[PDB]
């Protein structure tokens, strides 16, 4: 029998002064699915229930199952299990936060910080509802591409050092990937402002180009180029481009 | 049982209640652009500094170095002198250290240049050894 | 002066700060990758090059001895030439690589070459070219010293 | 409460929403633009919510690709629903279509474009052209591959600006009623252990399918049927549970869709003997039939031994002789789902794929207008108060036998605003804030505190297993009554075997063993429910396909002539919505029958659609 072993970071809140702890559990890999989640559900179901983390979709979609597995940022149901049964695979939370219980993290933060960007479309005149479709050609589109795929899942904030030491301040790869992705959004007028928010020293600019992020990014996203690009608009080096003129027979 | 007590909302940030009153521009675009250029600036300098030597290139080296190593400490500083880890008080006076570093550095270089043999001689008598 | 957010931040530690609540670890579990580690090289070898700077020009200001009478110190120390030009690559190299990423990084900074491919080239081609710069500093006048000491004329 | 003692907080609102997928979302960007304090009491985080794994599109009759009618989208709906529709409902539904997913696309929802700069749309399964005579139709617009997550990432953002404040990771226990009126939500807040009891004037359930039910299915987790559970709790029958959509393309092995718009952009279904089987099935629509009627081809050509696979058990998904470009362009996200779970460069070989649990178009049954509502046979529909219901978790019934895809999305945002229209216009600011009952909530502490404290020997993810197991087997995608009625004495027995429940995390601080087994107390009420109407069902309409009643039983034989013929009195067919009436203690289940409503909302708007035979 293929027997792999788990150690996995856990934490009991309500426990008189407890301390977080590593625990070894054993997996029977051909008594459970190819993914790293399936492992852990299985261990919560068949040894252990106390064993506590976050999943919702199977398929990599939702985020919840962000956490530290090998060493990397990545979601558990999509990672592969290393079948090197020789080796342990160590589980983490997300790095440098605060965690409510076992591989569950505190993430009202993060959120936070993601309202803090208005994500939401805003056009300077105001517009009726129902009423007609804007005008926007696939160029201006697909530069939406690389940047509305992000799941929310933190993993790239989670593995930037900078937002470890200055998450109070730094707003983080994920954070600002997204504002980005309202600012080069042909259909948006508040460009000016949505840069303005970020203009102070920590906000945007103490992203120090470690590159984490883009490493990590378990979808394939790159938020490094996306904060470099905000860099490029805060320093006056380039501008956003003005909205394609909506065609007449529109 | 239920005999509680009433609850308020939980911590929530309110991004167009905070948007009423911040209008402050303090843009740190423009210095941070000039750093980069200081840097690429200094690209040349730096084999320059391998092929010419002397009293002046001492002078370049000590300048360019010290403005550019001012910026970088203040970075540095300003990421690991938290006030989460080191209180209010503790971190404003690594900040100010920051400074006193600057200071010192030049001071020092300038000493060094003056009543010494230099940066540039003081590498060729390490390659002499 | 914060932006709201930021003050919304602080609130938000303090109140972890109050829940008595344990931080994730991180260095100790991180995996090492080329991205984190090479920048972690160049803030050591940046910062290691200033602290030389200030220890230097601040510390034979205010000690008596100098310079000159330092070099003739480890001079008479007869230690190996391999050795000497050791320590002359591990001065070459933070001053190169630095030098060199340094650039790398102003690219990431006009999100110019931040694929992981590039990234990874980037790192190897940076690390490459600072060894090669460094070695050929050190071993190039130390061959024109062999070329004196056995030599025609 | 007996064991331990539990923090119990109240709070006072205008509406509380049980919910934030896209119906949860919608509402509270309405109700917060019409200036109610609002909350919105989710489980999880709403960006983790199922809307987010929707994929294939929203339907719509912008006309982007050619001309196009709502009412031709009014007629495909209907005929979908095989006559089990509320077309008063599903007129709602159609011509609210166009406006709705323009306001998506007004939200900032990137949908991909047409070379023109308008939305562009895919064909999708169940579709046509002039009320089922002109060709294939192309209403369902897209993000892509990835539409609900876009959708639902969009609605989120816009629902930063309404001012409505979000109690995040808060497990609903029940509805506060008093007298048959519901005044409140209590949930329990995972972060720190505390209860929590909403008081508001109204309250809108809006919590998801129940695709966990069964022991594969391309739901989350998270699909549990919470919010049903809480009606059947209040007192509330549900309707129609015993119509189960099966997906025709899950993927074989590990269930995570593939979605409809694969086949509508020009893959197709094929078998062991290599051949495009859609094209006997169903010759005019071939791949895009309706989503029934294609999980039944699959179905009966691996039972009739051309199923595909080492054991012959699933078949292909074919979509490698489309360009790479289109692939790429129209299709990316399973593109790579495909090379994650079944290993499969889409490009080149096929996906395995077989028919998933997918969709509940049974649910919370309510009005044309969300409010949900009881049915005597004398009294007809009489409101409950206060409440109101939409997304998957209800029943409209807009879907009736069978949902049309990219119809749900569309309910969701369509009925999610229609929520907030309608509580603008009937709540006014006079009346105030209802006052609790005494003592509210406290048979849901009660329940909690036993199950956080369960000493029994049957442990909450064994039952689990054997309850989704069952479900499996009997209550399938081909049914029969000797089937079913054995399965409904199995489940029965589970039932009986929740009083052994075993739970072993004894906190009170997130725990996901505690919530896990009460979402397994849920799924117990859905599951038992779905299959005793499923049993008593003789007919086979939509969905729901008897082996042993192969025919569809409405008032008139509707494949003859109709005049010359005599009505059917109302207890000899089945056109009729199934009720379900559970003790929640107990057990028991009675079964009662509420006319399907065929009148339009406006007969000057649209007429009405009388029920032919289901041929695609
Ligand atoms: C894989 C997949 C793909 C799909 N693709 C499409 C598509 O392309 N087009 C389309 O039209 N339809 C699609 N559907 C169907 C459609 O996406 C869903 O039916 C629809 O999104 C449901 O929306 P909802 O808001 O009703 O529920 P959901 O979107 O599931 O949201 C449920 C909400 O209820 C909350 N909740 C549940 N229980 C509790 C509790 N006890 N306490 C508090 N909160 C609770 C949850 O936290 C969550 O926020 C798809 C479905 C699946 C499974
Ligand atoms: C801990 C480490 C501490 C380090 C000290 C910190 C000091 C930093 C400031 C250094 C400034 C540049 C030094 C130039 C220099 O010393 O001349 C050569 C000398 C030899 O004398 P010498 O033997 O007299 O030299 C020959 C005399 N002509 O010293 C060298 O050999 C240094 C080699 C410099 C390498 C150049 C980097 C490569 C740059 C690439 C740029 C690419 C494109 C443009
Ligand atoms: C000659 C070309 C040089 C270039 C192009 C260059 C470039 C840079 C850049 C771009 C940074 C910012 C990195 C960040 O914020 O993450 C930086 C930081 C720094 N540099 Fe340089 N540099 C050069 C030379 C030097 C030299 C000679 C020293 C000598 C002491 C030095 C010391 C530092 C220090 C201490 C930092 C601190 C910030 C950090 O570690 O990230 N640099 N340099
Ligand atoms: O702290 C940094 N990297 C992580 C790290 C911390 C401590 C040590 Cl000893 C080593 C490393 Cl790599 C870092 C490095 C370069 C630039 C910026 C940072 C910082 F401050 F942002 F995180
Ligand atoms: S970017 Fe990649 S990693 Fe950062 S959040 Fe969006 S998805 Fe998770
Ligand atoms: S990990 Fe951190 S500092 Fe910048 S580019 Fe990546 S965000
Ligand atoms: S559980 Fe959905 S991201 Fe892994």
């Amino acid at each position: 029998k293929r027997i792999k072993t788990f150690e996995i970071y856990r934490f009991n809140p309500e426990e008189p002064g407890a301390k977080p702890k590593l625990q070894k559990f054993d997996v029977d890999l051909d008594k459970c699915g190819t993914m790293v989640l399936d492992a852990l559900i299985k261990i919560k179901n068949e040894v252990d229930p106390t064993l506590t983390f976050r999943r919702s979709c199977r398929e990599g979609i939702c985020g919840s199952c962000a956490m530290n597995i090998a060493g990397e940022n990545t979601l558990a149901c999509i990672c592969n299990i290393d079948q090197n049964t020789s080796k342990t695979t160590k589980i983490y939370p997300l790095p440098h936060m605060f965690v409510i219980k076992d591989l569950v993290p505190d993430m009202n933060l993060f959120y936070a910080q993601y309202a803090s960007i208005q994500p939401w479309l805003q056009k300077k005149t105001k517009i009726n509802l129902g009423e007609k479709q804007q005008y926007q050609s696939i160029k201006e589109q697909e530069k939406l591409d690389g940047l509305y795929e992000c799941i929310l899942c933190a993993c790239c904030s989670a593995s930037c050092p900078s937002y470890w030491w200055n998450a109070d301040k730094y707003l983080g790869p994920a954070v600002l990937m997204q504002a980005y992705r309202w600012i080069i959004d042909s259909r948006d007028d508040s460009a000016a402002e949505r840069l303005a928010r970020m203009q102070d020293g920590f906000s945007a600019f103490k992203c120090h180009t470690i590159m984490n992020c883009t490493k990590t990014c378990p979808k394939h996203l790159n938020p490094a180029r996306a904060i470099g690009e905000i860099k490029m608009l805060l320093t006056k080096m380039k501008t956003k481009p003005a909205p394609l003129p909506t065609p007449a027979n529109f | 049982t239920s005999a509680a007590v009433t609850g308020a909302a939980p911590p929530q940030f309110d991004p167009i209640a905070a948007e009423k009153g911040f209008k402050p521009l303090h843009s740190h675009g423009t210095l941070f652009k000039i750093e980069r250029y200081f840097a690429a600036a200094m690209v040349p300098l730096i084999p320059a500094a391998y092929f010419i030597h002397g009293r002046e290139m001492d002078l370049c080296l000590a300048l360019a170095l010290t403005l550019h190593v001012h910026w970088g400490v203040w970075g540095v500083v300003n990421d690991y002198g938290r006030p989460f880890v080191l209180g209010d008080t503790l971190a404003a006076a690594v900040r100010v250290g920051a400074y006193i570093f600057t200071a010192c550095l030049l001071a020092g270089l300038l000493y060094f240049n003056e009543h010494d043999v230099g940066l540039t001689r003081a590498f060729e008598m390490v390659w002499e050894l | 002066e914060k932006t709201p957010i930021q003050v919304w931040g602080w609130d938000y530690l303090m109140r972890q700060r109050a829940l008595k609540r344990p931080i994730a670890p991180h260095l100790t579990i991180y995996k090492p990758q080329m991205t984190w580690m090479v920048s972690g090289l160049h803030r050591v070898t940046g910062c290691a090059m200033a602290g030389t700077l200030l220890i230097g020009g601040v510390g034979f200001s205010v000690l008596p001895l100098d310079f000159t009478t330092f070099v003739e110190f480890i001079r008479g120390l007869g230690i190996p030439w391999v050795i000497l030009d050791t320590f002359k690559f591990i001065i070459a190299f933070p001053i190169a690589f630095h030098t060199l990423n340094g650039i790398r990084f102003i690219g990431f900074d006009m999100a110019k070459g931040t694929d992981i491919p590039s990234i990874y080239r980037g790192a190897y081609l940076v690390l490459g070219l600072a060894a090669l710069i460094s070695l050929a500093v050190v071993v190039y006048p130390r061959w024109e010293r062999h070329k004196k000491a056995t030599l025609p004329t | 409460s007996n064991i331990a003692q539990y923090k119990v907080i109240d709070h006072a609102y205008d509406v509380v929403i049980i919910g934030a997928g896209g119906a949860g979302l919608r509402a509270a960007m309405g109700l917060g633009e019409a200036g109610f304090k609002t909350a919105v009491v989710t489980k999880m985080f709403p960006t983790r919510s199922h809307t987010t794994a929707a994929q294939g599109g929203i339907n719509a009759a912008l006309g982007s690709m050619n001309p196009d009618d709502w009412k031709w989208h009014f007629y495909d709906t209907v005929k979908g629903s095989d006559w089990l529709g509320d077309q008063n409902a599903m007129h709602y539904l159609t011509r609210n279509a166009v406006e709705a997913v323009t306001e998506l696309e007004n939200f900032g929802m990137p949908f991909s474009r047409t070379p023109e700069g308008k939305i562009y749309q895919r064909s999708f399964g169940g579709q046509s052209n002039n009320y089922g005579k002109g060709g294939v139709a192309k209403r369902t617009c897209c993000v892509a591959d990835r539409t609900g997550h876009s959708m639902l990432h969009t609605l989120y953002g816009n629902s930063l600006r309404c001012h409505c404040t979000f109690f995040i990771e808060y497990f609903a226990l029940d509805l506060l009623m008093d007298k048959g009126r519901c005044v409140g939500v209590i949930a329990l807040c995972l972060e720190d252990g505390t209860i929590h009891r909403f008081r508001s004037k109204r309250t809108i359930v809006a919590t998801g399918g129940y695709g966990r039910a069964y022991f594969s299915c391309t739901t989350a987790h998270m699909n549990t049927g919470d919010g049903t559970a809480l009606a059947t709790r209040a007192g509330i029958a549900l309707e129609d549970l015993e119509f189960i959509q099966f997906h025709p393309t899950g993927i074989y092995g590990v269930g995570c869709l593939i979605t409809e718009g694969s086949r509508g952009e020009g893959g197709f279904l094929v078998n062991s003997e290599g051949e495009r089987f859609m094209e006997r099935y169903a010759p005019k629509a071939k791949d895009l039939a309706s989503r029934d009627v294609v999980s039944r081809a699959e179905t009966i050509e691996i039972m009739e031994g051309r199923g595909v696979g080492p054991e012959k058990d699933h078949i292909y998904l074919q979509l490698h002789h489309l360009p790479a470009e289109q692939l790429h362009q129209r299709l990316p996200g399973i593109s790579e789902t495909a090379k994650i779970f079944a290993g499969v460069d889409v490009t080149k070989e096929p996906i395995p794929v077989i028919p998933t649990v997918h969709y509940n178009m049974g649910g919370i049954p309510t009005n044309y207008k969300a409010q949900v509502i009881k049915y005597t046979k004398e009294g007809g529909d009489k409101i409950v108060p206060g409440l109101y219901a939409c997304g998957e978790c209800a029943c409209h019934s807009v879907h009736g036998a069978n949902r049309l895809g990219a119809n749900s999305l569309l309910d969701a945002v369509v009925f999610g605003r229609a929520c907030s229209i309608n509580i603008k216009e009937e709540l006014k600011p006079d009346e105030k804030i209802p006052e609790l009952p005494e003592g509210a909530g406290e048979e849901s502490i009660a329940n909690l505190d036993a199950v956080r404290y369960a000493n029994g020997d049957v442990p909450t993810a064994e039952l689990r297993l054997t309850m989704q197991k069952t479900m499996q087997k009997h209550a399938g995608v081909f049914r029969r009554g000797d089937i079913l009625a054995e399965g409904v004495k199995k489940m029965m027995d589970l039932f009986k075997e929740l009083k052994r429940l075993k739970t072993t995390d004894r906190s009170l601080i997130w725990n996901s063993d505690l919530t896990e087994s009460l979402e397994l107390q849920n799924l117990m009420l859905n599951a038992t429910q779905t299959i005793v109407a499923a049993e008593n069902r003789k007919e086979s309409r939509g969905a729901h396909a008897r082996d042993d009643f192969p025919k569809r039983e409405d008032e008139y034989d509707y494949s003859k002539p109709i005049e010359g013929q005599t009505k059917r009195p109302f207890e000899k067919h089945w056109r009729k919505h199934t009720l379900t009436k559970q003790d929640p203690r107990t057990g028991h289940i009675t079964l009662d029958y509420r006319p399907v409503i065929d009148k339009t909302l406006d007969p000057a708007e649209v007429d009405w659609i009388p029920p032919i035979i289901r041929s695609y």
